[PDB]
RNA sequence: GAGCUCCGGCUAAUUGUGUGCCAGCAGCCGCGGGAAUACACAAGGGGCCAGUUUAAGGUUAAAACAAGGCAACGGUGUUUAAAAACUGGAAAUGC
RNA sequence: AAAGUGUACUUUAUAAAGUCAUUGUAUUGCUUACAAAUAACUAGGCAGUUGGGUCGGCUGCUAUACUAUAGCGCCCCAAGCCUGAUAAUUAGCUAGGCGUAACAGCGGCAAGCCACAGUAGCACAUAAAAAUUGCUACCGUUAACGCAGCAGUAAGAAAGAUUGGACAAUAGCUUAAGGGCAGAUCCAGGUAAGCGCUAAAAUCUUUGUG
RNA sequence: CAUAGGGUUUGGUUUUUGCCCAGCCUUUAGCUUAGCGUUAAGCUUAUACAUGCUAGCCUAAAAGACGGCGCACAGGUGCAUAUUUUGUAAGCAUGUAAAAUA
C-alpha cells in the first residue's frame, strides 16, 4: 500500500518541499469500530510554488532525502489568496449606487429567472444523451 | 494479457456509465432548490411593495 | 503458517529428500524437495510430493503414492534425488535405475541386532 | 411438535429476567435444576434457558418462566386473513462463525458458495 | 461509555490480590523458626493455640499456625510452609506441613495421617 | 483389593465411647461450658481408584463491544471555549 | 552451468571417464506504506537537527537515461522539523497450544524469523558464516581457562534424567577404485501426564483328537 | 456441534453491592504402589565447573601439507531489543540497444 495519496497542503517553507496530511481508518476488532487517524508525508515540488491550504495528490517516488520519498503529481483544487486591489474595486462597486426596497426585490426575481430557465435546458439535453 | 486487456475496457465502460447517473441526478436536485429560490423571491416582492407604502 | 519457499537456492542444490514420520520401529515416510544443507525435519519445503511405508502389509507388499506430474517438474528445474528415492523412483518406472557400484568389504554380520542393546542383553 | 417453543422469547418479570431458546429435537434440555423440574411437568423435552436479575425469590423466578411460555405465537393465528398457504419448512439451524472454527468444520454449503 | 471513551482506554480490567503474598507464587517455601508461643483466639471462642515465627529463604518474615496435638518444634528448627489461614487468629495465614525436615508428626493419630505425617503401621 | 479421603447444612454417606469453651476442628455459615451424628478413637457406611487429598498458577461461574451504575453512596460552583467527534438554522435594525 | 574450453594431472595388452584451472547480457538490491504492552505524579524535544547546492562515496572491460537509494561524510547556504513528541517501566516476535456458546483472556510441546556465546571495542566475512577464528582492555579462578554443544559435578531452589549402545536406517561432509568421519539422528536406562493389555484353573480352548 | 447455579449478611419483606464453593487445564508436598507394550515430554541459575567426547576427508614437485573441499550445515540459550524487529503489501526508464543485404 501507500502508493498514492490525496491530501492538503500544511508547509510550503521548504525548497522545493512540502508537507500533506492523509486521513485514514483503523478497524478495531474488539469494540467493533473504525478509529480515525491521521499523518503527515514530506513530499518533492519541482514548480516550488505551492500555497498552504492547497489539495494536491502525491505519488510513491525514489527516495530524496532523510524524509522525503514522494513526488507531487497534480492539483485537485487551489487555494483561496487574498487580493486588495481586487476587493477595492469591489468596494467601490458596492457604493456606487443604491437601490429601493422594490427595485432590488425586481433585480433578484429577475436574475433567479434567468438561472432557472438555463438550467432546465441543460437538464433537457443531458435527458437526450441518456 | 488477453483477460487484462478485456478488463481494462470494462473498467472504461463501468466508469462512463456511473458519471451519467451522477451528472443527471445532481442536476435534478439544482433545478428543484432553485425552484423553491423562485417562489420565496416573488413572496418578498410582494412584502417590498407593502412595506414601501408604510414608509 | 508453513509457507512454501518460491525463491530458487543461490548457493546450494535442490533434492528430493526422505522425512522420517514414523513411531517407534514404525518408520513412515514423506518426499519433499528441499535444500541440501538443512535439518532433516526443518520446516522450509518447496513442495510435499509423496509418501512411502516401508513395511509390508497382509498383501506382502509395500506402499507408495506420488505426484506423477510434478515429480517430472521439479526433476527438470534440477532437483537431485537422493541414493534411496533413486530407488524408488526406478521400480516405479519413473527414470531408468541407476546401477551401483562393485562392493567388496565383508558385509555386517550384526545389522538388526549391534545397534539394539535389549536384544544382546537376551544374547 | 409438544416439545419445544416455537421461536425465541425473552420476558422481563419484575427484577427478573427469562430467555428461551428453541432446540432441534432430541438435543436436550440445557437449564438450572428448577426449571428441569418445571419442563418435565409440562413436557418440554428441548430448550435453553437463562436466568439473570433478582432471583432470590424463587415464587417470582417460576411466575416470570410461566409469562414467558404464554407469549408464544403461532403459524395459525389469524391464518384466515392472510390468503395465503403457510407451510412448514427443513431448514437446519446454524451455530457463529467462532464456534465452526474452534470445531474445525464447516457451514452448509449454500452459504459457502463462491 | 461512549466510542470515544472506550478507545481511549475507558475499560481497566480488574486487579485481584493473591491470600498467600509471601509465597511469592509458589506452592511452598522453607524457613526457619525463630520463635515459638501460644496465643489465644478472638471472641467467642477461647483456647491456646501454637504459633510460631518463621523467616522464609526469600527473607521474609510470617506467623504459622502448627495444626495437630502437640509438636516438638524449637527455635532455630528447619521447616516447610504452606498456604492456608486460621480465621479465628488475626494474622496468621500460613501453615506448617508436619513429618517434613524437623516437625514430626502427631503420636497416636490413626485417621487422616497423610495430612499430620503419619506413616501406615506395619504390625 | 489396595490404597487415599470424607459422612451437621451447601453435598452422596450414623451409632457408641472419651473429653467438658480444655485438648482441638474449620472452603463458607460455624462446632467444644459434664446428654457433641462437627474434637479423639472403635464400628458401620459414601466417593474415587494405582491412585488419592492439601497448597500454588491460567480460565469459567457474563467487568458490562454483544452486556452494569451515578434513584444506597458518585454529574464537578458557574460561564466562555479555532483540538476531536457528531452535525444545517431562524439570528439583525428603528421611534 | 545436470554445461563448454585446456601444449595441464591420473588410470588403460581391457577406456569409458574423472581430477585441477578457467568462463554467464550487463555478472550476489535497495526503498517506501500500515499494524503490534503499560505510560502525563514523563510537557516540551531537536542545531547535522529539517531542507537546498558543489565534492566524495573504489574493487574496472554493451549503449543511452545530464549522474539514476540516502545528512551516509566534508564545505557552503536558508531556518526549518517533531509535539501524546521526548524520557521511562516491562517483554524476544509469529504461531501451534489451554479455558470460553462466542467475544475476549493467558503464553509448556512441532516449525519459521531475529539476537547472543564471561563483559566491551575492533580485524576478517562481501553474497549463504564465526560456540569449537584472531587483536586489545576489563571481570572471576589459576602464562592459561570461561560447557547457554552430549553425558556429568557443586551451590542455590518446593521442584531439574545415564559420566549408556550404534552408525544398521534417514539427512549431511569428503572421495570415481566403493572407503573414511559424526553426542545430528536412530535405540536403550531413569521419572505414577496419557493410551492398551496381564495379575485363576477348567475335558491340555471340538480352530481339538484321529 | 448453539449460554445451568448454590451458600452467606440474625425483627420480616423487597432492593443494591461485596465474599465463598462446584468444572476443565498445569506443577510440587504428605500417605500408598506388581509387571509388559507404547504416545507426548524434561516448565527454577546468561550461577561456578573436575574428566571424556561433538569436524573432518582426500591428495602430494621427491613420502610430505604448505595444496583442494568442508567447518557459510547441525546443536544450545532468550542477556539485550517497543522497534534497529516481527507480520504483510507496494515501488524501481528503454522493441537489449550494434550491421549496406545497394
Ligand atoms: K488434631
Ligand atoms: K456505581
Ligand atoms: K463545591
Ligand atoms: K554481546
Ligand atoms: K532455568
Ligand atoms: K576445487
Ligand atoms: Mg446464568
Ligand atoms: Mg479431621
Ligand atoms: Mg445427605
Ligand atoms: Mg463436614
Ligand atoms: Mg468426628
Ligand atoms: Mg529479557
Ligand atoms: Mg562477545
Ligand atoms: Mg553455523
Ligand atoms: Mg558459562
Ligand atoms: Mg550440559
Ligand atoms: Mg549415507
Ligand atoms: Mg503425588
Ligand atoms: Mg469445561
Ligand atoms: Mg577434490
Amino acid at each position: 500500500g501507500g502508493f498514492e495519496f490525496v491530501g492538503k497542503v500544511v508547509s510550503n517553507r521548504m525548497q522545493k518541499g512540502v508537507v500533506v496530511a492523509v486521513n485514514y481508518v483503523v478497524w478495531i476488532p474488539k469494540y467493533k469500530v473504525y478509529e480515525r487517524r491521521t499523518a503527515r508525508h514530506m513530499a518533492h515540488d519541482e514548480g516550488n510554488s505551492c500555497v498552504i491550504g492547497d489539495i494536491v495528490r502525491i505519488q510513491q517516488h525514489r527516495k530524496l532525502s532523510k524524509n522525503k520519498a514522494y513526488v507531487v503529481v497534480s492539483t485537485l483544487k487551489h487555494a483561496d489568496v487574498y487580493n486588495a486591489k481586487q476587493a477595492a474595486v469591489l468596494n467601490t462597486e458596492r457604493s456606487q449606487n443604491k437601490l429601493g426596497r422594490v427595485e432590488y426585490a425586481e433585480s433578484r426575481l429577475s436574475e433567479v429567472q434567468q438561472r432557472l430557465l438555463k438550467l432546465r435546458e441543460m437538464y433537457q439535453k443531458e435527458l437526450a444523451l441518456n | 494479457e488477453v483477460a487484462a486487456e478485456q478488463a481494462k475496457v470494462a473498467f472504461a465502460e463501468q466508469k462512463a456509465a456511473a458519471e451519467h447517473v451522477r451528472r443527471q441526478a445532481a442536476l435534478e436536485e439544482l433545478l428543484r432548490k432553485t425552484e423553491i429560490e423562485c417562489q420565496l423571491a416573488m413572496v418578498r416582492v410582494g412584502r417590498a411593495q407593502k412595506a414601501e407604502e408604510t414608509g | 503458517m508453513n509457507n512454501l519457499l518460491t525463491q530458487l537456492p543461490k548457493h546450494d542444490l535442490l533434492k528430493i529428500k526422505l522425512v522420517r514420520w514414523g513411531f517407534n520401529k514404525k518408520p513412515f515416510y514423506v518426499l519433499s524437495v528441499m535444500k541440501r544443507r538443512q535439518a532433516r525435519n526443518s520446516g522450509n519445503r518447496y513442495e510435499d510430493i509423496g509418501w512411502w511405508d516401508p513395511s509390508p502389509h497382509q498383501d506382502g507388499n509395500s506402499h507408495f503414492g506420488i505426484k506423477f506430474d510434478r515429480v517430472k517438474y521439479w526433476l527438470s528445474q534440477g532437483a537431485v534425488p537422493t541414493e534411496k528415492v533413486y530407488g524408488l523412483f526406478g521400480q516405479a518406472g519413473i527414470i531408468p535405475q541407476k546401477p551401483a557400484p562393485p562392493k567388496y568389504k565383508p558385509a555386517d554380520g550384526n545389522a538388526d541386532t549391534k545397534w539394539r542393546p535389549e536384544l544382546q542383553k537376551n544374547l | 411438535r409438544g416439545h419445544t417453543v416455537y421461536h425465541h422469547v425473552e420476558h422481563h418479570f419484575q427484577r427478573v429476567k427469562v430467555t428461551l431458546s428453541p432446540r432441534t429435537s432430541g438435543w436436550g434440555l440445557r437449564c438450572s435444576n428448577l426449571f428441569y423440574e418445571l419442563c418435565s411437568l409440562a413436557g418440554i423435552r428441548d430448550l435453553t434457558v437463562d436466568v439473570s436479575g433478582a432471583t432470590r425469590n424463587k415464587f417470582f423466578v417460576a411466575k416470570a418462566f410461566f409469562d414467558a411460555l404464554q407469549k408464544q405465537t403461532a403459524p395459525h393465528d389469524g391464518v384466515e386473513g392472510t390468503g395465503v398457504y403457510v407451510k412448514e419448512v427443513v431448514r437446519r439451524p446454524v451455530v457463529n462463525l467462532g464456534t465452526y472454527r474452534n470445531n474445525g468444520t464447516l457451514p452448509p454449503k449454500e452459504y459457502l458458495a463462491t | 461509555l461512549t466510542v470515544g471513551q472506550l478507545l481511549r482506554g475507558g475499560r481497566t480490567k480488574k486487579v485481584r490480590r493473591s491470600k498467600s503474598p509471601a509465597l511469592e507464587q509458589c506452592p511452598y517455601k522453607k524457613g526457619i523458626c525463630l520463635r515459638v508461643y501460644t496465643t489465644a483466639p478472638k471472641k467467642p471462642n477461647s483456647a491456646n493455640r501454637k504459633v510460631c515465627k518463621v523467616q522464609l529463604s526469600n527473607g521474609y518474615k510470617v506467623l504459622a499456625y502448627i495444626p495437630g496435638e502437640g509438636h516438638n518444634l524449637q527455635e532455630h528448627s528447619i521447616v516447610l510452609v504452606r498456604g492456608g489461614r486460621t480465621k479465628d487468629l488475626p494474622g496468621v495465614k500460613y501453615k506448617v506441613i508436619r513429618g517434613k525436615y524437623d516437625c514430626a508428626g502427631v503420636k497416636g493419630r490413626k485417621t487422616s495421617r497423610s495430612k499430620y505425617g503419619v506413616k501406615r503401621p506395619k504390625e
